This record gives C-alpha cells, structure tokens and sequence, in this order.
C-alpha cells in the first residue's frame, strides 16, 4: 500500500533511458563508419541523456544556464559509465557493449578500449546493483561545476548532497552488513573520483578525432557541445568535484 | 542552442 509513495530511487528507475540502437550489421568493417556510427550514436544518447535529466529531481529548479554547463561537462562520464554497467551486466565486465547490435571485442581505441574496460570491471568487480548505479549515474550527472559557479549554486549543492544519501540507502538497501557499509561507501565513490581521469583520456581521444578530421561524420548535437566546451576546458574553468580530495 | 531548444521543450 505504501510502496505506492515512491522513493526518489524508484524515481530514477522509471527514467532511464531506453536501449538505443547503432543500426548496424554495405557490410564491411571499416574504421570510418563504425566511428561515424559510434558518433551518430553518441549524439541519440546525449538526446537521451538530456531527456532523462530534465526528469532528475532538483535538476528542474536550476537554472538554464545551469542545465546546460552541467550536461556539456558531464555527458561523456554519463556514456563511459552507462557503456560500463552495460558491458559489466551484459558480458562480466570482458566485451564493450555498446549496443546490442554493436558489442565490440577489443579490436584504434588502446586507451579508449583499456579505460573504457576498467570501469566495466571495476563495476563487476563491486557487484554494484541497478539502484546503486542510478545513484551513481545521477551524481555524475553534478560532477563538474564552473568555477565562477552555477547561478543556482546553493541549490545544486543541496540536491547532490541528497542524491549522496540516495547512494547511501541503495548500500543499506542492499544489505548493511557491518563497517561493510562504510567500506563499500569509499570503494564507490573512489570509483566515481576515477570517473574524472577515465573521461579525460576519453574527452581528448574524441576532441582529436573531431580536430584532426581525415574526413568523419559528426551529428549536430555532439558537434555543438564539442565545440562549444573545447575552449571551456582548455582554459581550465571547469572544476571536478570528488568525494576524496 | 540547440541543447537548448531541447531543454526549453
Ligand atoms: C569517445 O571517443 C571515442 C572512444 C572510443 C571510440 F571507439 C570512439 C570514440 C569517438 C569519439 C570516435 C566516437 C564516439 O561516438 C564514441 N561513442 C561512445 C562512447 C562512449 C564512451 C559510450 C557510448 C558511445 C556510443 N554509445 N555509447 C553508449 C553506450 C552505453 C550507454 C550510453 C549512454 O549514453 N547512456 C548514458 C546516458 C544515456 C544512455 C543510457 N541511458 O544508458 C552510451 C563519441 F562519443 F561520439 F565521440
């Protein structure tokens, strides 16, 4: 009767996004149309990905303004993450499931491939729950600031310290065994504090494939939020905020 | 702008 009055983890579950697909079996495997595929796929689950926030409770209070910083600093950690509980439920944390019509075997993508595969094991390697990784997702969503700050900056830093304890109750959910709780608490949020140095390595791979093309197709909605947060995080006013500084 | 029209939607 009660579990009508829903919790903001049964929240997060109805929102997420739903599967997308590369369509992708022509025929021949080519660098330039599986990263032209790869690219007009990351631009549907940044589609995604805004849609899902826009729903996020707290994410609606702030500012416009403060809606798009957030979403071109954090939409590469949404992807490196979701790619990785996928590849982690999917194949324990081995292949890179991209989609289901799209799971790559190692094969470039050396750094990408390593990266993008640690956080996969690293995942399994913690058994993480579906609750635990909505959590986790949403807090990457409000990983990075401007330094100058957001307009809505008391209000951001209320709501992420709320979907912390989200975080928490799915460990307590999950169990609460013991000191248990506690250990699993830092190996989690450690794990998102990785998350900072994994998108890097991602962030650049892709700016010198958008840069450096020779000739690759790009979709509007990646194009622009490329553009547009090279400059913002070439002259350093991001700030990555972690849980163990 | 277009992230934000799709924001303001
Ligand atoms: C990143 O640099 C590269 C690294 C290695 C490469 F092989 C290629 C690149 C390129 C730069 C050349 C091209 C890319 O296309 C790479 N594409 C992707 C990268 C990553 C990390 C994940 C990706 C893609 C494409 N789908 N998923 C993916 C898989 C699973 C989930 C999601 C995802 O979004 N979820 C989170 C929010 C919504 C959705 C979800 N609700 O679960 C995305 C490009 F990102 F566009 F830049």
């Amino acid at each position: 009767l009660p579990q009508l009055t829903p919790t903001l983890v049964s929240l997060l579950e109805v929102i997420e996004p739903e599967v997308l697909y590369a369509g992708y079996d022509s025929v021949p495997d080519s660098t330039w149309r599986i990263m032209t595929t790869l690219n007009m796929l990351g631009g549907r689950q940044v589609i995604a990905a805004v849609k899902w926030a826009k729903a996020i409770p707290g994410f609606r209070n702030l500012h416009l303004d403060d809606q798009m910083t957030l979403l071109q600093y954090s939409w590469m950690y949404l992807m490196a993450f979701a790619l990785g509980w996928r590849s982690y439920r999917q194949s324990s944390a081995n292949l890179l499931c991209f989609a289901p019509d799209l799971i790559i075997n190692e094969q470039g993508m050396y750094d990408q491939c390593k990266h993008m595969l640690y956080v996969s094991s690293e995942l399994h390697r913690l058994q993480v729950s579906y609750e635990e990784y909505l959590c986790m997702k949403t807090l990457l969503l409000l990983s990075s600031v401007p330094k100058d700050g957001l307009k809505s900056q008391e209000l951001f830093d209320e709501i992420r310290m709320t979907y912390i304890k989200e975080l928490g109750k799915a460990i307590v959910k999950r169990e609460g065994n013991s000191s248990q709780n506690w250990q699993r608490f830092y190996q989690l949020t450690k794990l998102l504090d990785s998350m900072h140095e994994v998108v890097e390595n991602l962030l650049n791979y892709c700016f010198q494939t958008f840069l450096d093309k020779m000739s690759i197709e790009f979709p509007e909605m990646l194009a622009e939020i490329i553009t547009n947060q090279i400059p913002k995080y070439s002259n350093g006013n991001i700030k990555k905020l972690l849980f163990h500084q | 702008a277009l992230l934000r029209y799709l924001l303001d939607k």
